[PDB]
C-alpha cells in the first residue's frame, strides 16, 4: 500500500511504467523523473524486487487517497462485528440471568459472535452440569436468533461457549 | 436433658442463599431450609451447590435444618 516515490528512488535504471500501465522501456532514474515532470505526475518505485528495479508514473498522492477511501470501506467491514463476551457464574440468580440473556440477544441483533463464558473457583464436581443448566437453556431461549458454534468446553479454571447469530 | 431426637440425615445441596442458608435436597426426601454449622463457618469450609452434607433435623419442624458435616 505504502510505496516508494520520485526522490526516494536510488534504483539507477528503472523498467519505466507510464501513467496508465505503459511499457516504454528501461529508463534512468533521472530520466524517469524528467518524464514524470513532463506529465507533472509521480514516478513510483513500486518494486525493488523486480527486473531493473521498477518505477511507475501515477498521481501518487491522489491514488493513495483513493485507496484509503476504498480501504476505509474495507477496514470498517474488516472488523464488522467481533466477539462480545459475557461471564456468567455457577450460582447465578434469576433477574441477573434474565439481564444477561437480554444483553446476549441485543448483541446477536447487532451482529456479533458471543462468548458465553463461565469463570470458576473450587468445587469442580457440580461445575460442568451447572454450566450446562445455564448455558444450554440460554441457547434454547435464543435458538430463534443464535447458533451454537462452540459447546461446553473447558479452559481449566473456566468454561466457554460461542454463539454466532443465525443470519449473516 | 438435651433432647437427642435430632435427625441426622444426609442431603445434596440444591441452592445457595445468604448467611449460609441452603435449600438442600435430602436422601430422606424433601428440600428444606437448612442453615450452616457454626463449626464450618469458623473453619471456613465453603459449602457449594451440589454437595452431600449432613442436615440435622428437629422433630418440631423438619422444614428447617442445620448443616453439620463438611460435604
Ligand atoms: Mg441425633
Amino acid at each position: 500500500k505504502e510505496y516508494l516515490t520520485n526522490e526516494r528512488i536510488r534504483a539507477k535504471q528503472v523498467r519505466v511504467v507510464g501513467p496508465d500501465g505503459k511499457q516504454l522501456g528501461i529508463m534512468d532514474t533521472r530520466e524517469a523523473l524528467r518524464l514524470a515532470q513532463e506529465m507533472d505526475l509521480d514516478l513510483v518505485l513500486v518494486g525493488p524486487n523486480a527486473d531493473p528495479p521498477v518505477a511507475r508514473i501515477m498521481d501518487y498522492s491522489k491514488w493513495r487517497y483513493e485507496q484509503q477511501m476504498a480501504e476505509k470501506e474495507a477496514r470498517k467491514k474488516a472488523k464488522r462485528t467481533e466477539v462480545k463476551s459475557i461471564k456468567f457464574r455457577v450460582k447465578i440468580d434469576e433477574h441477573d440471568y434474565q439481564t444477561k440473556l437480554g444483553h446476549i440477544k441485543r448483541f446477536l441483533q447487532e451482529g456479533h459472535k458471543v462468548k458465553v463464558t463461565i469463570m470458576f473457583r473450587g468445587r469442580e464436581v457440580a461445575h460442568p452440569e451447572l454450566g450446562e443448566r445455564i448455558l444450554n437453556r440460554v441457547t434454547e431461549d435464543l435458538k430463534d436468533l443464535a447458533v451454537v458454534e462452540m459447546k461446553p468446553e473447558m479452559l481449566g479454571r473456566d468454561m466457554n461457549m460461542l454463539l454466532a447469530p443465525v443470519k449473516v | 436433658a438435651k433432647e437427642k431426637d435430632t435427625i441426622r440425615t444426609e442431603g445434596v445441596v440444591t441452592e445457595a442463599l445468604p448467611n449460609a442458608t441452603f435449600r438442600v435436597k435430602l436422601d430422606s426426601g424433601p428440600e428444606i431450609l437448612a442453615y450452616i454449622s457454626g463449626k464450618m463457618r469458623m473453619h471456613y469450609i465453603r459449602i457449594l451447590p451440589g454437595d452431600r452434607v449432613v442436615v440435622e433435623i428437629t422433630p418440631y419442624d423438619p422444614t428447617r435444618g442445620r448443616i453439620v458435616y463438611r460435604k
